[PDB]
């Protein structure tokens, strides 16, 4: 199975620099071109660069819009694609995925990883305050309030309660996000089987599981 | 550079219809040595990586539905998709790799579905959040169609500190859902007796009201 994971996106102060990775597996990594492409918060996707592969003797190009500041490079050996931002600015705040790309023949990004979002802000780490949101079937929730930057992320029972679950996107008021999940549940099985909604806050490294007592 | 633009910037279409969506760009991506378009499809989710599915303008990645269908050449694209299915909620992207690469500004994809209406349920401050102060109540308008809602807060019967927020629309039943977050003081929360959600949506000409009492709690 092919994988790309990205990592190293988060917090930035303006004119500050960020390196960001990109681990693969599951193909031969020298064979392949590898690009980066960023996409602002509810904005379209922009692609920022290449790295061509072995045969091509692993030269780069770049999107007038970073060329210059950005730099791609790649670790051989280990399989790990590389992107150096520099003299950062608000504009830089995005989502940031790696793609795989050209062969030497085809042409088409055939896989992506799952993004990591880089923030460009001067505003501190804060961490989210987690509160329980209790009352056929029934619904209940978790509150997670007053966090800044993005992402968090909410997990009910692990995972295992998927389906009937609302994660609202959050919502930034007077510098700080709030957002919401709700689950919906038989009624017949809550209070009597546990829910439990678990939250992370990657930038403050929190992890915090709310138990939704009657 | 070479300029990509998409079209339409949006639309909705009911499951079981077609869909044909297009993408310009301003020179053709024909090449002349392998005689292929080098103009790609991808999808992209709600919360999710864009998806490869059409490559080379009408090559169809391998586990891709036979609904989708690239067509075109030179300058111009189109991705049709047949029969379309609520899954297929999303921003459709084309790129080219004629010259670097370049995306067009994406086409979004809605669902049309019958009217729903809205399942409200409140909630109280907790108490871990009072010790601090603080007392939020939630109100949460899950599972309706379409989009548009109106929410009214009243406390102790007067209408009324609100964040508000919808989801993207569900990628198995077409529908949307709304929170809604009054925030106040403890001192202000502790003044006042009954906290009301009234939801109001084109189902019904009556507001369907959800609220608790704080002398109840
Ligand atoms: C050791 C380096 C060798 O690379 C070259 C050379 O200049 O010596 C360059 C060859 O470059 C192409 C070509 O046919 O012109 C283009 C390559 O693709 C890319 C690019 O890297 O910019 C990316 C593609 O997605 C696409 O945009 C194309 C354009 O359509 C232009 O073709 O550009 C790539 O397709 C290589 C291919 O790997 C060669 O096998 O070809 C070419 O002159 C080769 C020569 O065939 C010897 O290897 O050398
Ligand atoms: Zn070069
Ligand atoms: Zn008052």
């Amino acid at each position: 199975e092919v994988k790309l994971v990205e990592s190293g996106g988060g917090l930035v102060q303006s004119g500050g620099s960020l390196r960001l990775s990109c681990a693969t597996s599951g193909f031969t990594f020298t064979d392949y071109y590898m690009s980066w492409v960023r996409q602002p918060p509810g904005k379209a996707l922009e692609w920022l660069g290449f790295i061509r592969n072995k045969a091509n003797g692993y030269t780069t190009e770049y999107s007038p819009s970073v060329k210059g500041r950005f730099t791609i490079s790649r670790d051989n050996s280990q399989s790990i694609l590389y992107l150096q931002m520099n003299t950062l600015r608000a504009e830089d705040s995005a989502t940031y995925y790696c793609a795989r790309d050209h062969d030497g023949y085809y042409e088409r990004f055939s896989y992506w990883g799952q993004g990591t979002l880089v923030t460009v802000s001067a505003a501190k780490t804060t961490p989210p305050s987690v509160y329980p949101l209790a009352p056929s079937m029934v619904t209940l929730g978790c509150l997670v309030k007053g966090y800044f930057p993005e992402p968090v992320t909410v997990t009910w029972n692990s995972g295992s309660l998927s389906s009937g679950v609302h994660t609202f996107p959050a919502v930034l008021q007077s510098d700080l996000y709030t957002l919401s999940s709700s689950v919906t549940v038989p009624s017949s099985t809550w209070p009597s089987e546990t829910v439990t909604c678990n939250v992370a806050h990657p930038a403050s490294s929190t992890k915090v599981d709310k138990k939704i007592v009657p | 550079d070479i300029v990509m633009s998409q079209s339409p910037s949006s639309l909705a279409v009911s499951a079981g219809e077609k869909v044909t969506m297009s993408c310009k760009s301003s020179q053709s991506l024909l090449n002349s040595r392998t005689r292929k378009n080098y103009l790609a499809w991808y999808q992209q989710k709600p919360g999710q990586s864009p998806k490869l599915l059409i490559y080379w303008a009408s090559t169809r990645e391998s586990g891709v539905p036979d609904r989708f269908t690239g067509s075109g050449s030179g300058t111009d694209f189109t991705l049709t998709i047949t029969s379309v299915q609520a899954e297929d909620l999303a921003v459709y992207y084309c790129k080219q790799s004629y010259n670097l690469r370049t995306f067009g500004g994406g086409t979004k994809l809605e669902i049309k579905r019958a009217d729903a209406a809205p399942t409200v349920s409140i909630f109280p401050p907790s108490s871990e959040q009072l010790t601090s102060g603080g007392a939020s109540v939630v109100c949460f308008l899950n599972n309706f169609y379409p989009k548009d809602i109106n929410v009214k807060w009243k406390i102790d019967g007067s209408e009324r500190g609100v964040l508000n927020s919808w989801t993207d629309q569900d990628s198995k039943d077409s529908t949307y859902s709304m929170s809604s977050t009054l925030t106040l003081t403890k001192d202000e929360y502790e003044r006042h007796n009954s906290y009301t959600c009234e939801a109001t949506h084109k189902t019904s000409t009556s507001p369907i009201v959800k609220s608790f009492n704080r002398n109840e709690c």
